[PDB]
């Protein structure tokens, strides 16, 4: 009716008012259309910066959606200028009165692995220890691990994909997977069949092909919606489930149906979290509330403080890797929200508050559906890739201006 | 880090004496000044390509010596450069609004009453006082304003080869030929300390054995540059020797202000003995601490510094033990000097053979800067 | 490093991984972490602590490798002319890069130093009127010599009257050749020799 | 030279082009040929004077574009040490290249000095046993220091004795990394502060 | 039956020995199996010498000959090692007693361009004015002509091509085609119509793709097998037919049923001719009588002498660019003779007689199939490439010692 | 052709002053050697690399000399070294079975006589003989084999600065810096022709105008060097002057057997001024002719030569009048000597900036050499 249209409009005006005050606001936007919408969105570890170059060249883990067609995960190339090259005086605009011109320097995104697989890439998620090795979730009850560098770099000719592992404990599909930082080849994954499976691949044989489940916890009482591997910890794991709940399990202890420790997180359900990599007792989980929490594992019973600024569901909470201070999070009201925590509880001007609670230190609106996923640059500070649902990648990042003032 | 030595000779093949980068530049683009034997002073313009390379630029030449120049030093703001050589005369220049330069150089001030080479040279935080050592067995403090001699110490016994002062206004700091390390009070304008000699551990038959800190004649660089911390706490004095078991052993001492007649620790540095040390005059924010007693001194903030040997290069920081740079075999003869920018992006390195190197760093590797820097109890 | 059937990552000539971790090893802290998870006192407040410290931040990732990056210059730059008489570069900030996909003109990058007081990061979409006109902007699309060591001892010889010399090499013409150059055959003739009777 | 429809031929960087002639241009030439085309005379004999002459014969195409190879040479060469003391190279001919499609065994790069007297041109397939095996051969599968500017002064100053510089670097390591190489770690710590009390 | 066995036998048994000999004969062997057989082979004048490397790259002019799939027009890169690289003190066998070891160089044939081309490639001339401009005789009665910067790297994803000039004066197919070296645009053809067609495309509109005869020479009686321009005239051109006769055709004459010159040249069917290109009266016309006639244009009733070492047909007869007493012939008899014209008529030892007649110079039997056409390197003296019928090109140069001495 | 200047000074970065390759050599690897300001004479090996380019290998150093040494020169067979300098001695060298030479030279004879520094050296066909000029306006001709000089030619009025001799036996050529040339016969021992004023056409009132053809005083090269064919046929001789307008122009003088006294031609070269001529040791047969009285000399064969003036080098032949190569702006100063290799495939050239170059020439480049080398009539 006339709401898709009167939406289609407002959106289109908005994407053309923030593109025109971009230049006040970022110092890199890159979009890009991919092939096919993203679920997944992950930088890996590799930075590659070839000798007498004035540029280094990122990589990241992308998966396809496509409705009818093969889907694939991808393996794509990102290239960002080098920091001693942004500054440089070539030309002169005598006119606007800058360093600037269009010129010929532009950034460089191209496919450089394309691998088969069966269903929708739900999140593809790299192991630490090896950044060769990538999990993947399907729409199936299976979870396939690959390793690019044995496959071809281009898709096979026809057929579905060969995973090089297929993990099988779970009944349904799910979203949530993380790898073990301090356990090589320990995976956790979360599905809709109300479960956490565990999974250790250290022990594989060379010829193997299927692992089943090592361990499974069914603690949570609905869709459990993600887990996450303490960063510091080898035994414990936070997990968010659509029962509004947030359990800290302990693989230390025998009882796989009943968390170490239960907390009613949020009053809807809750679709990610993330731990703090500077604070081992900080952790956030971004709720259907339109909130983010901020958890204290010291101090369970009380919720730290709550991040409102967000207009819908959010779908990803991820911490910046250079500064602890530093929270992201992403949702279905097409904004990408980045908070500080040193900025809480502080007195704001009376223009200031209408715009949001003084935790609030910058909003990306660069997209124009549902932000699928997002995540940091580990490499280059505050620079963040995030892809939409209508095929929209973009990595950018803010002016120096806002956080370094 | 990255390392760049540069395939061309600054001086014509002559051994290069002397590096100080402009202390006064705010910016990314940084000037350097380099004294030779071919008595000429050169200053350079550095800056870092977009590979991150360094790229040396000549700006300017000053041959107003007649000797060979020894010491190149800029003052704090970087606007009066004063050199000093083997015709005991040490000029001060200045920038005025010669075919080779881009930019002009003209002598402001001779400062005179030195009999043989000067060697060494340092500023005062104020920048109206400078302090030179010389060959003729005496360090000079000169008033820098009024160009002319304020005090002489003729104390020592053999040739100055390295004068530092306090950045809080109280001592001079002077090693010589003789192995002494001498600390004069600013005020008084006598000899505050002594430090010659040292014991280590115990006999074997309880004797007290006491040898002597310093290196003798052996040494092969005409400098023993000592510096003091940017902040004043500490005092680094190279061409130190430890006799740790039957045979000795190079090193840098490390004092503090507390007691200046007993170094708290020294640096060894295994093979050939240290001539220069010079610190990064940006303070930085402590590292995540492992909790351990090993830091030299227990301040919120950390400083880099660097200690230049015959033959190599070591990056130390506040914090840490052990050294967390190390730079060897990129020249073939015995390194003169060291200079740190002013943002802590270079370290330029000069040797005698003729040619000079840049050690260059990534955008906030040493660490990150602290957000203020911390202000200075001077004594004055 | 090898996990399983997988062999382990293997690091190419010119790459860096970014650090697995963000803290220094504390060997207890795993077994304090233990007793404040059971403790459960609310005695820490975290946040009460952030604003008395400084944030925990680290930098861009650096290389760290043995003899990693080790190079030589044999270049001086020597900059002759006047030139344009441009401002200070140095205080135009950093060069931004916006590229868009949707754009048929070219990616910018450049400087950007234009000053508001409504363009806020707090509110990407709030306008600023009568500076910045909100229309596409998208409808329709001296010298610095690099002398080497020879080149540097020569220009100290002369000064700033020295140029470096372009060498000038003419390819074997001869007088069968048909598809030869004329430019170069004149060049050549103008040296012809001459007979005497 | 754009004929009908067609562009030009365009010529690379580094590409040379075969003579479309291998004589010079006479320009009574094709006149004469009519002539000699309509008198069929047979007076001529061109085996008769084949032999009375040298043949005439052009050498492979060469570079003769303007300014086309202009190099520099920024190294000389010091060989040291007596080695294994190897025959003369110039007595051993051309390295001959033998490579087939079917053979597994890699493509054979150099000289072959055996030497027979019934292997010849005119009989590929002439056999000579007693010092050829006819069988599948495809069954199974000191120093030169190139000193730069500074170098050759420093080798010059030294002489024999001198080698070049192998410069040591090692990047930053700090006490909170987990990730770096223990070797540095160890190397550095090999510089450990020693305090005194 | 039996003939085939016998044949195959004698044959391998005959490779394997030339295969086993080749280091006594040869400075240069590279053998490589085409993916299809070519019917044409021809050096491009192109050589490419990339600076500071040890090796050139020239390119060959091919075609394909496939019984039911796509047939291709295909232009490969093939390199050779610079001069100044064969002399090289790399590593002593001290067992082989050589500057040997067959290390890791190696020659590099790669094909560059492939173009869809209906029929097959019978015989492929580029043009010299341009070699960009290459001229293929079809199956058909037409004529196409390429310009291959003009078409994709790749293949056509199906169909037949796009040749971007057609010319129409023939009615049967043919083999014979050579471009004016005098006259830009002038193309020479013959074919199974008894004819001889020329073309003029030197005033082609941009738009025009196709080209009627410009005019139509019917003086043979049979089957005309080749045709080919007088290298210093622009109006003299040579033709050999089936009925034994080798004409010479005036384009200044106004009959075009009678041409200059008749000269009945053999016994039966000559299929291939050449002008020398150091002597403007010199030419050789291969035959069937396994005979190659050197013919004098001042002098035609006599020929000027005839090589007879050929065991069968000869198809390919081309002279030398390096070299004037040199001469080259290839057929049916899978051998490659190379003559000296200065080594007619000497004396012979009563054992080298045996060989063959003093003027034979060198024999390349690499070749297990019919040699369908060969080609003089016009940048590198004494190198040939020489494409069979069992999809079998060869590149090589028989060794130094055999014709310098 | 390539050329490739090497950015390495070969002599200390002071002037090379001659060049010249071992003729003894047969093979494709070749022997150079180089004299300079600095004493020494330096023997090098040069051979061309994979791709083409040549590469030079250092073997011996010779600082038997105590001056600047001028002209180095290799005999016929390649066994002696000639080598002439500011000490007026000629060391000849030889090879016998001293930190860094990877083969040993000694002196064996040392050739005395001469009063002033030496500039220009010739063997003859023989290598019996040998001829040399000096400053002292003497040219002396010595016997090889005993070492003692055989003649003196006094007749120059000021420095003789070039000497050749004739391929076949017969005559000697000098120039001097007075203007003058001066052809010796073998025989006599006496001046045979004297060539030093030219007539150029007939005046504009019937005068007969008459110059000098050789160069005065302002050429900045110390050096004449005219050259013989190596068939003996011609004469060619740089430093010419021709008065083509109201102005003067630089050429190289072209003088045949037949006739001495008067040029057949002169080779122009505008701009600086010719002083060496190299020819190369190769008989080529003859390109394809087109037929023109434009050859220099009718012969079978033909024979490329290099002229070699303050900033270029011009690579003519026989047969053609203009020449097949020029190379220019390759060195900062004055050309100093040309040498052939024994192959044709190097031409050497030296200038007095301290940088060499190479000429390299690929397989057959300049034509297709002889079966056989033209047999010559010798005079004797």
């Amino acid at each position: 009716a006339f709401d898709d249209a009167v939406e289609e409009r407002v959106i289109n005006e908005e994407y053309k008012i923030w593109k025109k005050n971009t230049p006040f606001l970022y110092d890199l936007v890159m979009t890009h259309a991919l092939e096919w919408p993203s679920l997944t969105a992950q930088w890996l570890p590799d930075v590659t910066r070839p000798e007498g170059k004035d540029f280094s060249i990122h990589r990241l883990v992308l998966g396809t959606h496509t409705s009818d067609e093969q889907n694939h995960l991808v393996i794509a190339s990102v290239q960002l200028p080098n920091d001693d090259a942004q500054f440089d005086a070539s030309h002169y605009d005598s006119e606007k009165g800058e360093f600037g011109g269009f010129g010929s320097v532009s950034g460089k995104i191209e496919i450089e692995i394309k691998i088969n697989h069966e269903g929708e890439v739900n999140r593809a998620r790299y192991m630490p220890q090896n950044p060769c090795i990538i999990a993947t979730k399907t729409p199936s009850s299976d979870v396939l691990v690959f390793d690019y560098t044995k496959h071809p770099s281009k898709p096979d000719p026809s057929g579905e994909c060969n995973p090089d592992l297929r993990l099988r404990g779970h009944q349904k599909e799910g979203y949530g997977l993380s790898w073990n930082p301090n356990l090589s080849g320990h995976l956790l994954s979360a599905s809709d069949d109300h479960t956490i499976c565990l999974w250790d691949i250290s022990a594989v044989p060379k010829e193997g092909k299927v692992v089943d489940a090592k361990t499974i916890f069914t603690g949570h009482t609905a869709v459990v919606e993600d887990v996450s591997w303490h960063l510091l910890h080898e035994s414990l794991f936070g997990s968010v489930a659509d029962d509004q709940k947030l359990m800290i399990w302990d693989t230390r202890s025998n009882n796989t149906s009943k968390p170490s420790h239960s907390v009613d997180a949020h009053t809807a359900e809750v679709n990610c979290l993330s731990f703090n990599p500077y604070s081992e007792f900080i952790l956030a989980t971004g709720s259907a509330d339109k909130t983010v929490a901020l958890w204290d594992l010291r101090n369970l019973k009380l919720k730290l403080h709550s991040f409102e600024s967000h207009k819908d569901e959010i779908f990803q909470v991820q911490w910046s890797p250079h500064n602890e201070t530093i929270l992201a999070s992403s949702g279905t009201d097409r904004r990408l929200n980045v908070w500080d925590l040193s900025k809480i509880g502080e007195e704001q001007s009376p223009e200031d508050a209408e715009d949001g609670p003084p935790e609030l230190l910058f909003i990306h609106g660069g997209h124009t559906a549902k932000i699928s996923d997002f995540s940091w640059n580990p490499n280059e500070p505050w620079v963040i890739c995030s892809v939409s649902e209508d095929n929209i990648m973009q990595v950018w990042q803010m002016a120096e201006n806002i956080y370094n003032d | 880090m990255k390392v760049i030595t540069c395939e061309i000779a600054w001086h014509n093949k002559e051994p290069v004496y002397s590096l100080d980068f402009q202390h006064g530049t705010a910016g990314r683009i940084h000037r350097l000044a380099s004294a030779g034997v071919d008595t000429n002073v050169r200053i350079w313009k550095v800056e870092k390509g977009p590979d991150g390379k360094a790229i040396v630029e000549f700006l300017s030449n000053l041959a107003r010596h007649t000797k060979a120049v020894n010491v190149v030093r800029f003052s704090p703001t970087g606007e009066i450069l004063a050199s000093g050589g083997d015709d005991a005369v040490i000029l001060l220049w200045k920038v005025n609004d010669a075919q080779l330069n881009k930019e002009n150089w003209t002598v402001v001030k001779t400062l005179r009453g030195h009999l043989e080479d000067v060697y060494d040279i340092c500023w005062a935080t104020d920048g109206n006082l400078m302090a030179s050592a010389s060959v003729d067995n005496t360090a000079i403090i000169w008033d820098v304003s009024k160009g002319q001699k304020i005090s002489i110490f003729n104390e020592h016994k053999s040739y100055v080869q390295g004068v530092t002062w306090d950045p809080l206004g109280q001592y001079v700091a002077t090693l010589s030929c003789d192995r002494v390390l001498r600390v004069y009070s600013i005020q008084k304008k006598r000899v505050a300390f002594n430090v010659s000699k040292m014991l280590s551990g115990i006999g074997a038959e309880g004797e007290a054995r006491s040898y002597r800190m310093f290196h003798d004649d052996s040494m092969k660089s005409f400098f023993r540059r000592l510096s003091f911390t940017p902040d004043g706490s500490l005092l680094l004095t190279p061409a130190g020797c430890v006799e740790s078991g039957e045979n000795v052993m190079n090193t840098t001492y490390v004092f503090s202000r507390k007691n200046l007649k007993r170094p708290i620790a020294h640096l060894p540095c295994p093979g050939k003995a240290t001539l220069a040390v010079r610190c990064c005059p940006v303070y930085f924010e402590l590292r995540p601490v492992v909790e351990t007693g090993v830091e030299l001194m227990s301040l919120p903030y950390r400083l880099v510094f660097a200690v230049a040997s015959e033959d190599s290069v070591l990056l130390y920081d506040t914090q840490q033990s052990f050294p967390f740079g190390y730079v060897s075999n990129i020249h073939y003869h015995t390194l003169s000097d060291i200079s740190w920018s002013s943002d802590g992006a270079f370290l330029a390195i000069s040797s005698t053979d003729g040619y000079c190197s840049f050690v260059t760093f990534e955008k906030d590797e040493l660490g990150i800067p602290l957000k203020e820097k911390p202000v200075l109890n001077m004594r004055t | 490093g090898s996990c399983g059937k997988f062999a382990p990552f293997e690091i190419k000539e010119h790459m860096v991984l970014a650090p697995r971790r963000r803290t220094a090893f504390h060997p207890d802290l795993c077994s304090q972490l233990d007793q404040l998870l059971q403790q459960q006192s609310g005695e820490f407040s975290f946040l009460k602590d952030l604003k008395g410290r400084q944030p925990l931040r680290s930098g861009p990732t650096h290389v760290s490798t043995r003899n990693a990056d080790i190079f030589n210059s044999d270049v001086v730059i020597v900059e002759r002319g006047k030139g344009d008489g441009v401002p200070e570069r140095r205080k135009f900030g950093r060069m931004k890069l916006l590229q868009f996909c949707e754009n048929h003109r070219p990616a910018y990058w450049g400087t950007w130093n234009k000053k508001t007081a409504l363009i806020r990061a707090r509110d990407p979409w709030a306008q600023d009127t009568k500076l910045l006109d909100y229309e596409v902007d998208s409808d329709e699309e001296k010298v610095r010599q690099k002398l080497k060591a020879k080149e540097w001892d020569e220009f100290l010889a002369k000064g700033k009257r020295f140029r470096v010399l372009q060498p000038v090499k003419i390819g074997c013409v001869w007088a069968a050749d048909r598809d030869c150059a004329g430019d170069d055959l004149k060049v050549l003739q103008q040296f012809a020799a001459c007979f005497l009777e």
